[PDB]
RNA sequence: UACCCGCAGAAGAAGCACCGGCUAACUCCGUGCCAGCAGCCGCGGUAAUACGGAGGGUGCAAGCGUUAAUCGGAAUUACUGGGCGUAAAGCGCACGCAGGCGGUUUGUUAAGUCAGAUGUGAAAUCCCCGGGCUCAACCUGGGAACUGCAUCUGAUACUGGCAAGCUUGAGUCUCGUAGAGGGGGGUAGAAUUCCAGGUGUAGCGGUGAAAUGCGUAGAGAUCUGGAGGAAUACCGGUGGCGAAGGCGGCCCCCUGGACGAAGACUGACGCUCAGGUGCGAAAGCGUGGGGAGCAAACAGGAUUAGAUACCCUGGUAGUCCACGCCGUAAACGAUGUCGACUUGGAGGUUGUGCCCUUGAGGCGUGGCUUCCGGAGCUAACGCGUUAAGUCGACCGCCUGGGGAGUACGGCCGCAAGGUUAAAACUCAAAUGAAUUGACGGGGGCCCGCACAAGCGGUGGAGCAUGUGGUUUAAUUCGAUGCAACGCGAAGAACCUUACCUGGUCUUGACAUCCACGGAAGUUUUCAGAGAUGAGAAUGUGCCUUCGGGAACCGUGAGACAGGUGCUGCAUGGCUGUCGUCAGCUCGUGUUGUGAAAUGUUGGGUUAAGUCCCGCAACGAGCGCAACCCUUAUCCUUUGUUGCCAGCGGUCCGGCCGGGAACUCAAAGGAGACUGCCAGUGAUAAACUGGAGGAAGGUGGGGAUGACGUCAAGUCAUCAUGGCCCUUACGACCAGGGCUACACACGUGCUACAAUGGCGCAUACAAAGAGAAGCGACCUCGCGAGAGCAAGCGGACCUCAUAAAGUGCGUCGUAGUCCGGAUUGGAGUCUGCAACUCGACUCCAUGAAGUCGGAAUCGCUAGUAAUCGUGGAUCAGAAUGCCACGGUG
RNA sequence: ACUAUG
RNA sequence: CGCGGGGUGGAGCAGCUGGUAGCUCGUCGGGCUCAUAACCCGAAGGUCGUCGGUUCAAAUCCGGCCCCCGCAACCA
């Protein structure tokens, strides 16, 4: 069977939204198309910087991007230098005057997006896929993830037929709404087409 | 299943299209063998 | 000549097989189940480590490979060293001659056996220690070996011989007991059939249901008497006897074996058995009898697509007796005979000896037999003192599957045929036990609008819409049992658009990079269907260590762009499906040679692998459940744009003072948990009922879709590996097409009418939407609409009068005052444009259709049925889709 | 009263 | 040749006494099935060999022509 998206069923229960601005119907489609391009930019720039999550709010006129990332140093560059040359190409893309922030991520082993990006990276430099999965599971479980499954898919070690090996460890309860199930996803672009990588990460409940 | 098969079939195309002389025949005539008195013995029925 | 010395210069001298596994050695390009490879498995159908070539590597190396041949591996002919219950394999059972084997004791002999000695066992070869060719092969000295045969001399445990014994193996006698053991002769009763009568009247018989059949010429039913043949109810029993085949009423005559008790007797007289002889179910054959019932063949009737069958009605050989043959069976315990040893329990049958027989009993001892099960054995299943355990003696038999127990020959037979018993050729398997599944016209328990009980439809008619086909220049592409067909498409006039026709462009409609020129923009111009091609004007945003750079446009050549092109069978992502079904697994332990099993099953119970109790399992995870949204009661807060109970006033309007009660609004809380009572139940889980409660046992509805299944769907949303096109398969335009129509199917809508149609009045909703928007009031128009114009980013204004309903009138069972298809005329609106091809209005026209063959769908309650309302998509275009309330 | 095949 | 019989939907048959074309199978369309066969429902189709006469009217009565069968073709 097909599963509901575990982020999406849990919005306004235990997960919060990422675009958190109000509009009326004139300017709604435009805000969406701005917020798309401000994310489609900041993903392409900060690929090395290890970015979990780009929140956007819109107070007043102005746009306010928070970034969450494993590596604050490489975004802030030196004296900002890089923060401040992000702002003035963001503030074109919005139209309004901008404001970038940063947060850490303390445990990059427990973010779904970063675990997936990680695994997806290793698969493009031709690492054996069972090692790449199984490192990632161990790493989360020694830093106290209550559980974690990962699930790669489709031409693994350059086979001619697609398969999906997956590998749980601990508890991962996806029909429990109360459960914080950090989830995310990534495509590895290899010489054998794409390989897709899901990652769930239970962290406990309420 | 749903397997690759590899059948054959002909076609074949063909178009359409749409008495023996007395000189060419010799005709021996002679007597018969068998049953029936003076008439069988004499006359030459047989061809 | 060997052998030795001198000269010149790395000079004159490396290939063959292999690289998928077995087996040491891997990657590209070509090829596309073709060509080919191959010892065996197999490789090759567009990413080939298996073909062919290349590069590299492995192995041998003056050789390397292929073929043939022998042994090996092969314990696969097994002496060393195999088997035979089910894999191939125990003669159908006995008797028994040659043959093999033989209890115990003393003597003797010295054949086997053992020890020693002599003779011989040609030399070479082989093996050991040496020697000689530069080494090695090659040559050679000495030895060992030649496992053998003979002769002689000893040994005498074992085997054998000869002699003499013994009593335990084997037999004979005495006395009893049980027995469907065999052969011959009588006889009893029950039943079927027929025959002859009496009573009697319309059916009988048969089957799933029938018919053929018998019957008014008196059947079937019933009673009396008679004939004849065959078999022996009850007893009757995993009871008994027999070598096996087999043996079943009672009585007599002839007769075989077994077993038991105590004693006496012979003294190894024994065990096994190729060839040989006998016995040997049923069918079948011969000669002669018999013939009730049954019943191959055969006949008719059914059933069936057919029915040469199963079922029915008949029925001949045969079945029965006598005397001959035949010699076979899943003749089976699928287990040759004889003997010895090796833990137990429960029975049955038949003897026998001891015991207040004191009881149908207590204590022993033989024989045969049934079921459990231990050690051990076995591939496992199982066998298990009656072995398939531990041994010994003799016999029979097996050596891949088919061909084939067949052909030929021999022997036997009256015949049918039996017995003995091949090979060519062909395949790489065939086979046994056990394991997980799936399946069963196997069984058990349980569920579900699955059936049943009901209500309403589809299938027929006309329309709408999708699909197939056909047509076409094109009818763009996709979706195809359930799980495609009002599906992608939440809306094809142009656009959309992917298709066709014709007209155009070639670094391009789209993006980046460099070069050079111009601020961007504005404004009319004549051709042309349009794309497109030929003309007037205009600033200069901006900083300038002043070059121009940046905003933006055209021109220029190449890196490139572009592709709704192919592959969903190379992919990601997303989705359908079994199925909201209760399942799916793991770890550690344990059982098993192992696949696997257990847990997860069993006893209860639940919607539920839900919960309890058990149990070599103990635990864990994904699922179930809960946590979320909505609805059903109440409380708290908060009252405008919502509300109006109690107050005053009124244009009778919550409209205006005011009110904060009530409805309602949307935040926060309470409430339902088997919590309480009774009974049922293994004191358990739970169940049945009751109370209070707005709600009661998951209160109703949604969201939530385990591991996986179908190479399911989608490269045409997007992404993407590979292949492909690059003056075209890319790009621009106008017109056409996706709307075609002999047909077939799907899903809908409207009907066929009085529970109704038309006319006039009149009541009660909910939920939505709205600024290039919703659009009131008033005015014009029969109407669709038009003109003017407040309000409203909206609990305020607008869309917007809900309709079924109700009351009053009217129609009278008619293709109608039912039905509205179709066509003509005239309009309205959106839109550059309604010809192809929009919707709506008015006047006229008034098809089919009178409740739909076989078949088939939905639904368990605010449900079905029926009635309207709104929304997304959208300029316009809803009978579809998503949502809302009414009645019910 | 049912039935065959892939 | 002499005598007699027969040509009927695609197949085998009935109708031949002038005014009326049936039966079983096959074909076509719909169902059932995962699909096919069986089974269930619905619909079509015949110049009556051929030519000519007779009649108001011919599958039918009558003649010629063509094909197809059967019987006869003997006594010397």
């Amino acid at each position: 069977g097909q599963k509901v998206h575990p982020n999406g069923i849990r919005l306004g229960i235990v997960k919060p939204w990422n675009s958190t601005w109000f509009a009326n119907t004139k300017e709604f489609a435009d805000n969406l198309d701005s917020d798309f391009k401000v994310r489609q930019y900041l993903t392409k720039e900060l690929a090395k910087a290890s970015v979990s999550r780009i929140v956007i709010e819109r107070p007043a006129k102005s746009i306010r991007v928070t970034i969450h990332t494993a590596r604050p140093g490489i975004v802030i560059g030196k004296k900002g230098e890089d923060v401040e040359k992000l702002r003035k190409v963001v503030a074109d893309i919005a139209g309004v005057p901008a404001q970038i922030n940063i947060a850490e991520v303390r445990k990059p082993e427990l973010d779904a997006k970063l675990v997936a990006d990680s695994i997806t990276s290793q698969l493009e430099r031709r690492v054996m896929f069972r090692r790449a999965m199984k490192r990632a599971v161990q790493n989360a479980m020694r830093l106290g993830a209550k559980g974690i499954k990962v699930e790669v898919s489709g031409r693994l070690g350059g086979a001619e037929i697609a398969r999906t090996e997956w590998y749980r460890e601990g508890r991962v309860p996806l029909h429990t709404l109360r459960a914080d199930i950090d989830y995310n996803t990534s495509e590895a672009h290899t010489t054998y087409g794409v390989i897709g990588v899901k990652v769930w990460i239970f962290k406990g409940e309420i | 299943g749903g397997r690759r098969h590899t059948s054959f079939s002909s076609a074949f195309v063909y178009p359409e299209v749409d008495e023996i002389n007395p000189a060419d025949l010799r005709i021996d005539v002679y007597r018969t063998s068998g049953a029936g008195g003076q008439h069988v013995n004499r006359t030459e029925s047989a061809v």
